[PDB]
DNA sequence: TTTTTTTT
């Protein structure tokens, strides 16, 4: 056959990067060959995939083998997977097999990682068709894991002659003429589906992230591919990064299974698409298990501000730096963030332990600074304004893909998390309705178009709305200041009304304030805490169970007795009653006490006091 | 010898006159060919021009040599290469960049430079000729013109996204691996029948690995053709202009460009699986140079000379809109938001974008629409649209295919938009515009489609008083009746009044009898002030000043204390800072703030403003 | 179903 000279040295070189590579930082520069001891590894858990540092192999020989398999991976990759069997052999000769009735022929996934760099998806160029490469950006869409056929085997039903080994094309490709050479069959070949090996398969979407061409363009979408152990590696609306190689895709219906290419297809032409073939697959967007996922030194910092006893102002200092004044509401979003015990009575009915926040402040409150701050400071966290929205992109839309389907809304797609909804006032009342039930359910069922899914929808929502004329009348009351269907405002958590002052020194200490953020930027602001650093104290906040206690459960009767009072109950129910007991959870967490405090709960009652207003 | 099919176009005289255009062409020649005796300048004119751009394309490296029609029509040898090109394109562009290719091997050779002459022999060069022919109506092209270059204008009104277009195939044997590559030659392929290696030469063995093959880059891009060319009889026509390397992907939409290309036109399959063919043809164009739409040391000076002049703020006020008489001060803001502010686009709290917003609320009749066309006609990024006319949908986002259709803000995205009887315009549709407007971001939110745009972009709204005419008895704010959110979201208002003042009315009349006067009727040239904007946007980036904080600070809190909010601070802060831009200073002043609050109050007519009932004494306004 | 001008 072709020599490939140049493919049998890159295999050599390559066997050789993977059991000579003798590189290792454990024991200083004592090397391990790191490789050797990855396929030492593998014959521990037999597993198929080999991970490959693109820069191991890059200070390896010079990295003239990097350049050389990044360009020409496909038509390197036969050879560094018959190299990779050669070494094996050499070492782990059971893996080489599968490894009760005979073991195949075990497949080695060499699914490169750690890239150079990652090109942009408007970067991708018909250039690096085949090239190695790295993009990043965040999962649109994904399939259901499929078998694809990676080996074929076909009985020859004329005269049984059985084939195997046999590579597909992107269309099913068949044996041609029969290895048999005393028969000549060219078709009739029974797919020996038992003797054909698939692999597992995936197609991912992707979609271009905002800061990278945002300048007046549609943000760009790449059609990724998961293979082997990749299939699933990733979850779905979550940035991350995909190397591998750019592959393009020909149509298969112009393959038989502008205009295109023709007399070869013969008459016909053929039309291609491109795409990536993904071969790894890296994201970049318990209490005591938590605890040891932090490193040793996150652990200490952790210790430090837990120490720390005003931990709980300067948390709430540290939220929306940026923003000035609204120290309250800035509780409201640590509360919020933090959340509450979530538990079913032993009748089973399910308690939210959410808090869903509600917000109604004039114009140039900076409502809109504060849901973004929310937003890109939480994880699970989706911004959406009400004015534009529709009620199936904000909860779940049915679609038809080869046949119905269904596509996640905002509320799936933050499911479980923050749930912004900026111009809530402006949101239509009927979508305002759906997401009443929803929320109120913790719970979205798809009933429509035949279709009876249910998903399980639970999260916090925090609600931006203005006051109805861009103003609140605090003569008006809040149920009619705002248009808004009351039954959701009952199980609105709570209601941060900002009103204007025309307070001299708040005017003029603001105005200096803004004017620092405009001259020294990022300079001017100062949080008393990193937002990694808070996001890991909220982290292990979350991983506390408040508990009431007997101190507690009084105190929380005679307030929720002197809060209806104090209503005498247009905004005082047994919901606030709810609410009270879940602010106290948050609070605790806060606190970091797995029980509850009548401080907690005085604290949380002068805070839905403020709320009444 | 080597002579082009069907034309008589001898291919070696081709190469033998376009080489000696290349060297021992003169700029001289095109001045001279352009005449301007008066403006020959001999380093430039004696200088051979195209000789000199080789050795700047060579210390640059490039393969891409930009050409006007002018330069070919000045060289007596490519004179005649210059209709050869015009009649049968193809061909001749070919032989010119070969001919480019062995004359930047001689230059490198004949220089002795130390370079590499297979860089160069591995550099494809190209030649991107423009100016062609005069521009002519897309709708007036005709079948014969098929085969030639046509200098066209148009409007970018979409593109595709980059599609692999195959280059090479790459064949492989499938009984012995032996493979071979086979060009694309007239977009097809041609088999080898049997294995290349005679040894083999198995029949059919040799199948196309699609990965293996070669594919190069294309894209498409659809144009309309600009109003000037068409007729009234009927609507635009767009073309799908096929492009191709480098310029795939070097364009936005809404890209107001001049292309010069050849004429293509190919069949159509009538149906799929036969090769029948529609006796129509499908027809496109293969752009070989794009036109769209250096600041020079003396344009420099130019720019750094006017800002010299004290005049240069009222300057360039009456320069935005010569024809318009007096409206200094709407001039001024209007001449500021093109200016812009600074975008301090902070790594935490998000971007801080100098955006500047000006609503234009007055009596009609005051020309404001004519400003609103001055002032799409002077941004290079402009938007015009009345909201009678305009959906919320087609503003900013239009669903499609499932694919996304940008709307007007979309297509003024990094520049300014107009919004004509913006009052008329629907409050919902207002209620659209209020948030993108506010984050300079369209934030998309449907079933299936959910996502966020850029739409960092000005908008100048021009709209009537709820009264037609401004009733001084309706507080200022019942005249315009706005939302009071949407109100604070424009950073400008100017309250336009047609106050009877029989001296105004004389002046006014005066102008616009003179104009009449005047079949076809001091000012910067238009040009030169858009470059003047422009370097000022680019390279100047005006800074707060401590005087000017400290003043910032004191006269919002009397704003405040006289409603003012945050966004007034904001908007006078922009405002100082497209002020220094304007007077070209990286670093803002406590005259720009006042200036700033002079305008907001003069646009609002706060002189003139009641300071109760919020209305304004008619008599007081203009005095 | 979802989005969508347009008329009814
Ligand atoms: N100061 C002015 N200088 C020059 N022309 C003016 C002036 N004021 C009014 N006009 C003319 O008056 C006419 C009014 O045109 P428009 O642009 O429609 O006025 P307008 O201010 O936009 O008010 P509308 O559009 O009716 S709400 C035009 O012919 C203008 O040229
Ligand atoms: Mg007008
Ligand atoms: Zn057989
Ligand atoms: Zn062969």
């Amino acid at each position: 056959k072709v020599d490939d000279v140049t493919g049998e040295k890159v295999r050599e070189a390559f066997e050789q990067f993977l059991e000579d590579f003798s590189v290792q930082s454990t024991d200083t520069g004592e090397v391990e060959k790191v490789y050797r001891a990855q396929i030492e590894f593998m014959k521990i858990y037999d597993l198929n995939t080999i991970y490959i540092d693109y820069q191991h192999l890059s200070m390896r020989e010079n990295g003239a083998l990097a350049m050389a398999i990044s360009e020409q991976y496909y038509r390197f990759l036969p050879f560094l997977q018959k190299g990779l069997r050669r070494v094996v052999r050499k070492y782990a000769p059971e893996l080489l097999n599968t490894s009760s009735p005979e073991q195949t022929e075990r497949v080695f996934q060499i699914s490169f990682f750690n890239l150079p760099t990652v090109h942009r998806i408007r970067d991708i160029r018909s250039e690096k068709i085949g090239s190695l490469l790295s993009i990043s950006g965040t999962v649109t869409r994904t399939s259901e894991v499929r078998p694809e056929l990676y080996k074929a085997s076909f009985t020859c039903d004329m005269c049984r002659a059985i084939v195997d080994n046999v590579e597909q094309s992107f269309k099913y490709t068949e044996p041609t003429f029969c290895p048999n050479p005393s028969c000549e069959n060219r078709a009739f070949w029974t797919l020996n589906v038992t003797r054909s090996r698939f692999l597992d398969w995936q197609k991912v979407r992707i979609q271009e992230n905002a800061n990278e061409i945002p300048t007046g363009s549609m943000p760009r979408t790449l059609d990724v591919i998961l293979r082997g152990d990749s299939v699933e590696r990733a979850k779905p609306g979550d940035r991350c990064k995909f190397t591998g190689v750019e592959i393009v895709v020909p149509d298969v219906t112009q393959l038989g299974l502008n205009s295109g290419v023709t007399g070869l297809l013969g008459v016909r032409d053929l039309t291609y698409k491109i795409s990536f073939l993904a071969c790894h697959v890296i994201s970049i967007g318990d209490q005591e298990v938590f605890l040891n996922s932090l490193s040793s030194d996150e652990i200490n910092e952790l210790k430090e501000m837990v120490k720390d006893e005003h931990i709980y102002d300067k948390l709430v200092r540290s939220i929306a730096p940026a923003v000035f004044g609204h120290e309250a509401v800035k509780k409201g979003i640590l509360l919020q963030m933090l959340g509450g015990v979530h538990k079913s009575t032993v009748e089973g009915i399910k308690l939210r332990g959410d808090i869903n926040i509600c917000v109604v402040g004039d114009p140039s409150t900076s409502k809109s600074q504060f849901l973004k701050y929310v937003v890109g400071f939480a994880p699970r966290s989706v911004y959406t304004s009400g004015k534009a929205s529709s009620a199936a992109g904000l909860t779940a839309a049915v679609v038809r893909d080869e046949d119905y389907t269904i596509e996640a809304g905002a509320l799936m797609l933050a499911d479980n998390g923050i749930c912004c909804i900026d111009e809530f006032d402006k949101m239509d009342i009927s979508d305002q309705v759906a997401i009443h039930e929803a929320m109120e359910q913790q719970t979205i069922s798809i009933a429509k178009a035949g279709i009876h899914a249910t998903l399980n929808a639970r999260t916090s929502i925090l609600a931006a709305a203005n006051p109805v004329g861009g103003r609140y009348n605090r003569k008006l009351s809040l149920r009619g200041n705002l248009n808004m269907t009351a039954p959701i405002m009952s199980r609105f958590d709570l209601f941060f009304v900002i009103l204007d002052d025309c307070n001299e020194k708040i005017d003029t200490e603001l105005a200096s304030h803004i004017v620092d953020l405009h001259m020294k930027r990022d300079e001017a602001i100062e949080p008393p805490f990193s937002a990694e650093q808070l996001r890991r104290y909220i982290k292990y906040a979350r991983t506390f169970k408040p508990i009431l206690t007997k101190e507690a459960r009084s105190y929380l009767v005679e307030k929720y007795k002197e809060l209806r009072k104090d209503d005498a109950s247009y905004r005082i129910t047994v919901r606030q009653l709810e609410s009270m007991i879940r602010l106290s959870e948050a609070i605790a967490r806060a606190n970091c006490v797995d029980e509850i405090t009548p401080s907690f709960i005085a604290e949380a009652y002068d805070l839905l006091r403020q709320s009444i207003i | 010898l080597r002579i082009i099919w069907g034309t008589n176009v001898s291919i070696q005289e081709c190469t033998t006159n376009f080489r000696n255009f290349l060297m021992s062409f003169k700029y001289k020649f095109r001045k001279i060919l352009d005449e301007r005796e008066e403006f020959i300048n001999n380093t430039t004119d004696e200088e051979l021009y195209y000789i000199k751009q080789l050795n700047e394309m060579r210390e640059l490296g490039t393969s891409n040599l930009n050409l006007d029609a002018r330069n070919l029509l000045a060289y007596k040898q490519t004179e005649d290469l210059y209709h050869q090109l015009l009649n049968y394109p193809q061909e001749v562009i070919s032989i010119m960049d070969q001919t480019i290719k062995d004359c930047m091997v001689s230059l490198i050779v004949d220089n002795n430079l130390d370079y590499d002459l297979d860089e160069i022999e591995t550099k494809f060069y190209k030649v991107r000729p423009y100016n062609v022919g005069s521009c002519k109506g897309m709708r007036e092209l005709n079948p014969n013109d098929i085969d030639k270059l046509i200098n066209l204008k148009g409007l970018v009104l979409r593109s595709t996204p980059v599609i692999p277009d195959m280059k090479v195939a790459f064949f492989k044997c499938n009984v012995c691996d032996h493979t071979m590559a086979v060009e694309i030659d007239r977009g097809v392929i041609q088999e080898p029948a049997r294995c290349e290696r005679i040894d083999c030469n198995e029949p059919n063995s040799m199948s196309l690995i699609h990965n293996r093959c070669s594919f190069a880059d294309k894209q498409v891009i659809k144009l309309q053709e600009t109003p000037d060319f068409v007729p009234d009889g009927q609507t635009p026509h767009s073309i799908s202009l096929c492009v191709y390397d480098e310029l795939v992907d070097s364009c936005r939409a809404g890209d107001r460009i001049e292309v010069t290309g050849t004429f293509r036109s190919i069949p159509i399959r009538a149906n799929s699986r036969q090769r029948v063919l529609k006796s129509l043809y499908k027809t496109y164009v293969d752009v070989v140079h794009v036109k769209k739409v250096q600041i020079t040391d003396q344009d420099l000076a130019k720019i750094r000379e006017v800002a010299a002049r004290e005049d240069l703020y009222s300057l360039l006020a009456r320069s935005i809109a010569p024809s318009i008489y007096e409206l200094e001060d709407v001039k001024k803001g209007i001449l500021l938001q093109l200016f812009g502010g600074t975008n301090k686009t902070f790594t935490k709290g998000g971007r801080y974008r100098g955006d500047i917003n000006i609503l234009l609320c007055g009596d009609p009749s005051t020309s404001k629409s004519q400003i609103l066309q001055y002032v799409h006609k002077i941004t290079p990024r402009g938007v015009y649209t009345s909201g009678k006319g305009s959906s919320a949908v087609g503003l900013t986002a239009y669903i499609t295919r499932l694919v996304l259709e940008s709307g007007a803000l979309v297509l003024s995205d990094g520049g300014v938009c107009c919004i004509d009887e913006f009052d008329k315009m629907s409050d919902s549709t207002r209620s659209v515009l209020h948030e993108v407007m506010e984050q300079q971001t369209i934030s998309i939110a449907k079933a299936g489609i959910i996502t966020t745009l850029n739409a960092r972009s000005s908008i100048l709204a021009s709209a009537n008083p709820i009264g037609s005419r401004y009733n001084p008895n309706l507080p200022v704010t019942e005249n315009i009746d706005l939302p009071p959110p949407l109100l604070s979201r424009f950073d400008l208002v100017y309250l336009v009044l047609d106050k009877v003042d029989e001296k105004n009315d004389r002046e006014l009349a005066k102008h616009l009898t003179n104009l009449y006067l005047e079949d076809k009727p001091d000012v910067l040239p238009v040009e030169f002030l858009t470059m003047y904007i422009s370097y000022a946007k680019e390279h100047i980036h005006p800074i707060i000043t401590e005087a000017a904080k400290t003043e910032l600070v004191r006269a919002y809190v009397g704003m405040r204390k006289m409603t003012a909010t945050t966004r007034q601070l904001e908007s006078m802060i922009r405002l100082a800072e497209a002020h220094a831009k304007m007077k070209l200073k990286n670093v803002v002043e406590l005259e720009d703030v006042q200036e700033a609050v002079r305008l907001i109050r003069s646009a609002i007519k706060d002189y003139a403003t009641d300071p109760k009932t919020g209305k304004i004494d008619m008599n007081l306004v203009q005095t």
